[PDB]
């Protein structure tokens, strides 16, 4: 794939032109480089959404909802 | 969340739904009490240890 690459940015210094055999090859070694290194990031739940009273949740432990992000308080700059 | 360096809050509105049947058996027991009653038995005197 690095190989292949290199040759199509490298193959316009001394003026030829690529021809679509080598075209085709580069595509598909760079579909397989690119086929290793995938994220699927899989999106969590919101924040607010409520969790269901078959979890059997506490007072102590909160989780009365899925976790998020909690605000800051500062009281000597007045954000607000 | 963040949402641009901040922290805006989600908005939380509340429908209050469930507070009605409750609150028609509430009126339902105050509209008739009740209170213990001492009931006599076969004997001679046991009205006025009643009353």
């Amino acid at each position: 794939a690095v190989g292949y690459q290199l040759l199509l940015r490298m193959l316009s210094d001394y003026s030829l032109e690529p021809t679509p055999q080598v075209l085709s090859n580069a595509q598909r070694s760079y579909d397989a480089l690119m086929t290793d290194t995938l994220v699927v990031p899989s999106m969590r739940r919101r924040g607010d959404f409520p969790v269901g009273q078959g979890n059997k949740y506490d007072v102590f432990t909160s989780d009365r909802y899925y976790p998020g992000d909690l605000p800051l308080i500062d009281g000597d700059i007045p954000n607000a | 969340t963040k949402l641009d360096e901040q922290f805006e809050k989600y908005p939380k509105f509340e429908i209050n739904k469930v507070a009605t049947e409750l609150n028609r058996i509430i009126a339902e027991y105050r509209n008739n009490r009740i209170t213990v009653k001492f009931r006599p038995g076969d004997r001679e005197a046991s009205e006025e240890l009643a009353n």
